[PDB]
């Protein structure tokens, strides 16, 4: 999967993002701020994305509700039978080799 | 349809429920069955013996165990921890020069040796040989041949070896009483029914 | 004899599939047996295609198959027409080869074309329709010749030296297009072909008379031209590899005999025809019409 | 593969159904090709194009 | 037995250049197993003189005579030395007879006539017929010459044995 | 030509069939043994003298070379076994033999069971669960579903058995064989087909109706695999249930005479006399049903 | 169209399971092992229609005669051998159409093979070594 | 008309049949002599002067010793490095240890293991199997490429941002060959294949079966193990992971001797082989006695 | 299939009368086309002083053959015959046909100029239709006569070529033209002879090595016979030289590839010569014998 | 993909077309987004399904 999505992001901007991420001495989470989930795209040399930061994901008439996509290697569960209501969290954990 | 021929019923639990209906004169040919009787398309009596099977039994394919060994080796040794004791035997050739003098030196070291798989087969009784508790069943693939796993060069390898005589069949699949009855049959054939 | 053959698709056909089939009308589809009714599994080369098995096996299998022309997709039925010798038919070319008026065509397993895309015809689950290449005689002759040459050259050599020579041999350029022979392997068919070639060459060497042997040397002494220079390069390299002998002049003919020469040349021509049969395919179509878009042609069918 | 939205929008003729087994058992055991199940109210029928 | 006849003719044709004379051998269950005989790919042979020098190398020695250097980048004179070493082996024809036979009876079943000093039968589970070349450049051949036999199987594994000319030729040369 | 389209107007099965009446047996119900030298024509014994001697001791003749790929493409399967001079009892039902230990449970033969020695009915396994299916049919560390023993015949039940390499069509293809011959064992030992058959209930019913049917030529003395046309497929319920039925068999002529002497219902019961036994037919086929007509 | 009669000795077939459609050929093969030459005459039935594959299987069958042809070439240098054999195709018929029959004419009884609904499509005398 | 060579070859026949053994008397083969061989017509001379045979036997002795001299070199290197560091050796393989263990007896067992290994080592030891791939032709170029990759300078921002991927380094898991010597019942396993990887938390080595299971003979007191890496580094490891480390020098042998003894074979094109290199082979062209021959 | 041919020259009634006598002749056309000009009839297109028999044979291979049907005032009607049917054809050859003959088409070696239809430097030349044995014999006679060309100074070789020129065929005798003019041979015949000599020379060299290569795989008796034959050939060939022919083993890959490719490309040249094209089969012939009925085998 | 047979069957509006260059030149030089060219008479439009 790393090879696949590394072949996908073969652009100068993405490589710049990776270099900036690895360059400094800070831990990763200090460099990140979460905005939300996106539901639109208008393509161009500069693209425009609209992101929700409190609410459901749906189009103009609510005729379709969008999901949240997590890559399979990042997905994590710790219970055999799920509770009816589920909360979802983002985890960053550091291995000190 | 499927039907058996040549089975040996346990003598230690023998019984009859037709004593008032049939009587067989005391011969071994009556005692040890070799024949199966069937009905024809008409209600006529027809007969099958082992001699008729020769068109099947004599073909080389029954006597060639290479595909059996290939299947046995392609799937690896069992991973279950209870089954590991089957894999521990190692066999070693060494020169015969000083063997008699070296015999004391072998016992000089007080270490016990692993029990071979073929020996382990012998202590199951006739009925529980077929139960799931028989660990060795995974090796009993061919009537005429022996199979085992063993340690060679610190790896695990599969060994296939032919059973030269019928006596080498496991006791659970050919018990001692069956062999004795078969000897009685041979003696009756040779007109030694009361032996000298 | 059966002229029209019914083929039944054991798989439900969509609108796109029947569209593809009605586009494919008049293509050439090979059949293993001239039956009256067949399943769709028997259509085409897919029942036989196998990499790691080689090209020559597929060539032989295709050469034994029977050829049919496709028409009348009629709702889960297609009708195949077996052509008759000498009549005039319209043929659709599905390969990338460029046809021209007046040339003869042969049927061969598909080569590998440059753009690597290939793209599928109908695909019913795991089954796929793969058609052979209908190709003009020079290209088929070149393919067979190069396959035989590669077989003869490759034997008893290491992979290292054969790598570059084989990479060069596999590549065909024909009428401004480039093709590669996909899977050559040294096989029983190729070995018996090589044995026949070796026997024919030995008989040719034994039969050739003194004057047909010495004709090239006499020309080399008498004449000079680019063609003769090219021939003399090969002969000189052979002679120098053999010995330090300078080019010996031929002698006066010892035994002139027209009848002996005639008989000997007849035997040589027998052996040469036998050697030629190894590479010459069977002609199946002779074209005399072609669409300017090179998509179809009007052809005469030859058995 | 089927146009389920067209089935939902278009008028239909009402019939008394006669599945031998339970309808969900017939669906789960694959009595039919081209099955679709959904729960509650699914709005996708409303986006015509 | 066709392999022996062909090899004899081939060595006769090549003798002027090679100066190698043909040596016909038969192999059975005493040298290789049934599986090895069924799967055999190539047989190779090498000639070694009395000084321990292989035929295919230069008479006056090679760079290979130098000690190895333990450098991974040098390997061991890698490509050139590999080419020199491979060059010394030579390939021989062979045929396998995969079923049990009596050798003398087999030869008499073919067109050959057999007339031995003692006609003891020899029975073998299988037979491999091959011909090796023995080098005699001076038109002389020394009893100290050594000959190597190599058998190669499809996985690339090989087995080697070596023989010296005395054991091969003591009485046969004295007879001629 | 006139073409017909049919639409099924039911939400469930709207038609039923029953096998109401039988009156004939096409096969002889005999005891003649399958000739392996026919099905495997290529094989010989390594020593030629023992090959001649073995072929003479049995009734078989010289080995034969299997046809090449192009010939097999052009032609149909070889019918190596000629017809007999006369045919009184109809088509030969060739018996195929599985080697078993003499101590195999005799009660195993008294009810319908898999002759392989282990249960392999896929209706017990969850649909499309390949690992569960393989574990069910092959894992001898897992108790057999039918009898809860490991097996009743170790020489036939597990992968790589003698009977497995004999009758499983994959191993047969490996060995090289004449596919024209019908094999009554093939339905039980064909592991891959059985695994693939593990579908949902109605899918399996449709498979049973449409495809999982036998087909045997009806005009020859020996059972040859049919050409898929001009011969209608034969229903085979044993394919679905993965079991064989027990036939009336006896060990001594005394018990056969007793069965013939007794009244109706005698063939059904099974009896034992020390070392001798009778196994009764599971349905009153032989006794009444063939001869009522 | 017509029916073709072939004596028992002149008939041979290599495939033992006859295909539905059978092509027939005339084959003559020269054996040079004797001081004179013995041309064997045969009529062959096979499902193979492609000439090259039939020639290859024929070469496989008649290897001894090929070796005899080369031996004749070496033994008598002053003489030029013709070929190994020739094959000509003439006909096609179905497997069920082939029958064994007896013929009585001039009081002699002969065993014959007949192709009941033979169709004649005569090819060419093609030679093979 | 003339007579063919084959006819006179057949009619002349053979008259000899002799058994010949190899020099070490391992294998016996039979030699046939044909009375019609062209061998007869040559004017051949033959002589077996004693000094030539003596020199030939000396050369044959030299040929045999090539493996054993290398084994002895490894042994005396072990002793030399052990003397050099005064018998103090560090842990190099991951294993837990206890201070309460009596390490004197395991030292004694290590001495016994050294003696037994020197007694049993053979041509199939891990040393020969480890050096054999070095003799392959691709080896030198691969080593040059590996060195040139290993010491290249750090990428500048331009090449990170633009153009090709980063050049991949060597894989973390290596393949080693080892010799395992067990004392309690004398048993030496020569040339066993093992996979070696370096633990993340501590930079020690972990060895695993080729199937992936952990090799456990560090925990067994009665066994010592010798490892050899493709870089010709060898570790002599006694239980607990404490090891003696040095390099397998081989400059004591000429290139020719090592090379002609055990250079690897390389195949030539034959029946059944793909003309292209590296393709998946079809079935092996066996010739067998179980079946009728195809012809 | 009908083909229309039109004359844009100015025919006279004498020209029409000369043309109507060829009513059933065989006329070759460069290509199949509905309406053609009179320039494309016959072989007159291809004739030139620098090319001869070989080039015309090669061209006649790929041409399409038509029969004639009687004339309009200005236009010729041609018929393309279909395979398997039977037609009437005119005997334009120098010999008489008879029942069962197989007829080949050949370029005309000589004329008679008796009835040539000439229209301003254009004239209608038609090929010869002759039985297969005659075509074979004259083809190989021409090929042999080409090889003798290079050393015709000796008297015995002149007598040989003199005998070779004359041919008799069942009560008909005529003389074949000599392919060498002014002590020189035309380019096409020269290439044919060069190709056949090159084929022989290459075979003599390569055969031994390929015998060895194949014998390494399997050593059948056929390869033994081939080996013996090649040894005999080398021995007889080397009788005039000292020592040995000394063929080596370590051939370079490029030399081997070039030699094999040259052998095969030289083989491709001869393929027009080694085979005769047989397209007709005469069932019935008239007693006049100048015309016959034949089955078309094209 | 465009189904040209529907255009070929359905009624059409008569238009005086105006290509500045030759039609085959504008088509060959790839002026039009999608293009279909056939010669003679193509039976495709007749098999309605």
């Amino acid at each position: 999967t790393r090879c696949l999505l590394e072949s996908v992001y073969t652009a100068s901007a993405a490589r710049a993002a990776l270099q900036w991420l690895d360059l400094g001495p800070h831990l990763l989470h200090r460099r990140l701020e979460t905005l939300g989930c996106v539901k639109t795209v208008s393509l161009g040399i500069t693209s425009l994305l609209t992101c929700v930061m409190r609410g459901y994901l749906y189009n103009t008439l609510k005729t379709e509700v969008f999901a949240l996509m997590i890559p399979k290697d990042m997905y994590l569960t710790w219970e055999e039978t799920r509770g009816r209501l589920q909360y979802v969290y983002l985890i960053i954990v550091y291995d000190y080799d | 349809f499927f039907f058996p021929v040549g089975l040996y019923l346990p003598e230690d639990r023998g019984y009859t429920t037709v004593e008032s209906k049939v009587k067989l004169n005391d011969t071994v040919r009556n005692a040890l069955p070799t024949t199966a009787y069937l009905l024809n398309r008409d209600r006529a009596v027809q007969k099958i013996d082992f001699v008729d099977a020769l068109k099947t039994l004599c073909h080389p394919v029954l006597h060639e165990p290479a595909p059996c060994l290939q299947t046995f080796t392609e799937r690896g040794p069992p991973s279950e921890p209870a089954m590991q004791r089957l894999l521990e035997c190692r066999f070693q050739q060494e020169p015969m020069g000083g063997a008699a003098r070296r015999i004391p030196h072998f016992y000089r070291v007080r270490r016990e040796v692993p029990r071979t798989v073929n020996e382990m087969k012998q202590d199951f009784v006739v009925t529980d040989f077929y139960k799931v508790g028989n660990i060795t069943l995974y090796t009993e693939l061919h009537p005429f041949f022996d199979f085992t796993h063993c340690q060679e060069n610190s790896e695990t390898v599969a060994l296939c070896t032919p059973r030269i005589v019928i006596g080498n069949l496991p006791d659970g699949l050919a018990p001692g009483p069956f062999h004795e009855l078969r000897t009685w049959e041979i003696m009756e054939h040779m007109r030694l029914r009361p032996p000298p | 004899m059966e002229a029209n053959i019914f083929c039944t698709f054991d798989h439900k056909l969509s609108i796109a599939d029947v569209g593809k089939l009605t586009k494919l009308v008049a293509a050439v589809v090979p059949i293993p047996q001239r039956l009256h009714l067949i399943k769709h599994y028997q259509l085409g080369l897919h029942q036989f295609v196998d990499h790691t098995r080689g090209y020559v096996r597929l060539r032989g299998l295709l050469r034994n198959m029977t050829l049919t022309l496709m028409r009348r997709v009629e709702g889960n039925q297609i009708l195949l027409h077996v052509p008759t010798h000498g009549l005039l038919y319209t043929v659709l070319n599905t390969g990338p080869v460029t046809w021209e008026k007046g040339d003869a065509l042969c049927v061969l397993p598909p080569l590998f074309h440059g753009p690597l895309a290939r793209e599928n015809l109908l695909t019913l689950g795991q089954w796929e329709l793969v058609l052979p290449w209908i190709v003009p005689m020079p290209l088929a002759l070149e393919i067979n010749q190069r396959l035989l040459i590669m077989g003869l050259f490759s034997l008893d050599r290491s992979y290292e030296e054969v790598k570059a020579a084989v990479q060069q041999l596999q590549t065909i350029t024909f009428r401004d297009a480039t093709f590669t022979i996909p899977d050559p392997v040294i096989d029983q068919h190729l070995l018996i072909d090589m044995k026949t070639a070796c026997l024919s060459m030995s008989m040719v060497a034994n039969l050739a008379s003194e004057l047909t042997m010495t004709y090239v040397r006499k020309l080399a002494l008498e004449d000079s031209s680019m063609l003769l220079v090219k021939c003399q390069e090969l002969l000189m390299r052979l002679d120098r590899e053999r010995s330090v002998g300078e080019p010996r002049t031929p002698a006066r003919p010892q035994h002139v005999s027209p009848d002996d020469e005639i008989a000997r040349l007849s035997a040589l021509f027998v052996m040469l025809r036998q050697l030629d049969d190894l590479i010459r395919e069977q002609v199946v179509f002779t074209v005399c019409d072609v669409s300017p878009d090179n998509k179809s042609a009007t052809c005469i069918f030859k058995g | 593969m089927e146009n389920w939205s067209a089935l939902e929008l278009l008028p239909k003729v009402g019939i008394p159904t006669d599945f031998l087994t339970h309808v969900k058992t017939s669906a789960g055991e694959e009595m039919f090709e081209a099955l679709r199940i959904y729960y509650g109210d699914d709005p996708e029928r409303y986006n015509i194009h | 037995m066709e392999t022996h006849l062909y090899s004899d003719l081939a060595f006769e044709a090549r003798f002027a250049d090679d100066e190698q004379l043909p040596l016909h051998l038969v192999l059975d269950q005493e040298v290789l197993s049934n599986e090895e005989a069924e799967t055999l790919r190539y047989v190779y042979y090498r000639n070694v003189d009395s000084a321990g020098r292989s035929t295919g190398r230069a008479p006056g020695g090679d760079e290979d005579d130098a000690p190895a250097s333990d450098d991974a980048e040098d390997a061991v004179g890698g490509d050139r030395a590999f080419d020199r070493e491979r060059r010394t082996w030579q390939r021989a024809c062979f045929r396998v007879l995969p079923r049990p036979l009596e050798l003398l009876d087999y030869l008499r079943q073919s067109g050959l006539t057999v007339t031995l000093e003692k006609e003891q039968r020899v029975r073998m589970f299988y037979a491999v017929f091959t011909t090796l070349g023995l080098r005699c450049p001076d038109n002389r051949l020394s009893g100290a010459q050594t000959l190597h036999l190599r058998l190669v199987w499809p996985d690339g594994s090989y087995r080697d044995w070596e023989f010296l000319a005395r054991d091969l030729l003591r009485e046969e040369m004295e007879a001629n | 030509t006139q073409n017909i389209n049919t639409v099924d107007m039911g939400l469930g099965y709207t038609s039923n069939t029953c096998v109401a009446y039988v009156n004939r047996v096409r096969t002889d119900m005999g005891v003649r043994v399958q000739d392996l030298f026919r099905v495997f024509p290529m094989n010989v014994y390594r020593h030629d003298e023992v090959d001649r001697w073995i072929r003479h001791a049995a009734g078989v003749e010289r080995p034969q070379l299997l046809d090449t790929e192009t010939i097999s493409m052009l032609t149909f399967g070889s019918m190596s076994e000629r017809n007999a001079a006369a045919t009184v009892h109809g088509q030969k039902a060739a018996c195929e033999l599985i080697l078993t230990p003499v101590t195999m449970d005799v009660n195993y033969f008294k009810i319908p069971n898999n002759p392989r020695g282990r249960a392999s009915c896929m209706l017990a396994v969850d649909p499309y669960d390949t690992e569960a299916a393989t574990k069910a049919i092959y894992d001898h560390r897992e108790a057999d579903a039918q009898t809860f023993a490991a097996t009743h015949n170790p020489w036939a039940s597990q992968a790589g058995c003698l009977s497995d390499v004999l009758y499983n069509t994959r191993h047969r293809e490996r060995l090289g064989y004449n596919s024209k011959f019908y094999s009554p064992c093939a339905q039980y030992f064909n592991t891959e087909e059985i695994i693939a058959a593990n579908k949902t209930l109605f899918k399996t019913i449709d498979e049973y109706l449409l495809r999982a049917k036998d087909c045997i030529r009806g005009d020859t003395d020996t059972q040859y695999v049919c050409v898929e046309g001009t011969e209608q497929l034969i229903e085979n319920p044993c394919r679905l249930t993965q079991e064989a039925l027990p036939i009336l068999s006896t060990t001594t002529l005394a018990l056969m005479e007793t069965k013939l002497k007794g009244g109706a219902g005698a063939f059904a019961t099974s009896e034992t006399h020390f070392g001798n036994y009778v196994v009764g037919e599971i349905i009153p086929l032989q006794q009444s049903m063939l001869f009522n007509s | 169209v017509f029916a073709l009669m072939i004596p028992k000795d002149m008939y041979l077939t290599w495939e033992e399971t006859r295909g539905r459609l059978q092509y027939v050929y005339l084959i003559i093969v020269y054996d040079y092992d004797g001081p004179e030459t013995r041309p064997g005459i045969y009529v062959l039935t096979s499902s193979i229609a492609h000439w090259q594959t039939l020639v290859d299987v024929a070469r496989g069958k008649f290897a001894r005669e090929r070796c005899s042809f080369v031996n004749r070439r070496i033994t008598r240098p002053r003489q030029i051998p013709l070929c190994t054999g020739v094959i000509q195709k003439l006909g096609w018929c179905l497997a069920d159409d082939i029958h064994t029959s007896f013929l009585v004419h001039k009081e002699l009884k002969l065993s014959v093979v007949r192709l009941d609904n033979f169709s004649v499509e005569l090819g060419d005398f093609r030679e093979f070594v | 008309d003339e007579v063919a060579r084959t006819d006179e070859w057949k009619g002349a026949g053979v008259s000899r049949l002799r058994e010949v053994w190899d020099v070490q008397h391992r294998v016996r083969l039979r030699v046939l002599w044909y009375v019609n061989s062209f061998w007869r017509s040559r004017e051949l001379s033959y002589d077996d002067h004693e000094v030539e045979l003596y020199r030939a036997l000396d050369a044959y002795r030299a040929r045999i010793a090539v493996e054993y001299v290398l084994i002895r070199a490894v042994r005396d290197e072990i002793y030399a490095v052990l003397r050099r560091d005064g018998g103090a050796l560090p842990q190099r393989f991951a294993c837990h240890v206890s201070r309460n263990m009596s390490w004197r007896v395991v030292w004694e067992l290590c001495r016994h293991a050294l003696a037994l290994w020197m007694d049993w080592a053979d041509v199939r030891s891990c040393i020969i199997k480890a050096l054999t791939p070095r003799l392959s032709r691709g080896a030198a170029a691969a080593a040059q490429r590996a060195r040139r990759q290993r010491e290249r300078s750090a990428p500048k921002p331009q090449e990170l941002l633009f153009g090709p991927r980063n050049e991949s380094g060597p894989p973390a898991e290596q393949t080693w060959y080892a010799d395992v010597v067990r004392c309690v019942r004398a048993q030496v396993d020569l040339g066993v294949e093992v996979r070696a990887a370096r633990c993340p938390r501590t930079g020690l080595w972990i060895v695993r079966d080729r199937r992936g299971r952990l090799r456990r003979w560090l925990s067994q007191p009665e066994v010592c193990v010798l490892y050899v890496t493709p870089d010709l580094d060898f570790y002599w490891v006694l239980p607990g992971g404490f090891a003696v480390s040095s390099r397998v020098t081989l400059h004591g042998l000429a290139q020719r001797a090592l090379r002609d003894r055990f250079q690897n074979f390389e195949a030539v094109l034959a029946r059944g082989m793909h003309v292209e290199a590296g393709r998946q082979e079809p079935e092996t062209p066996r010739v067998s006695g179980r079946r009728l021959p195809f012809d």
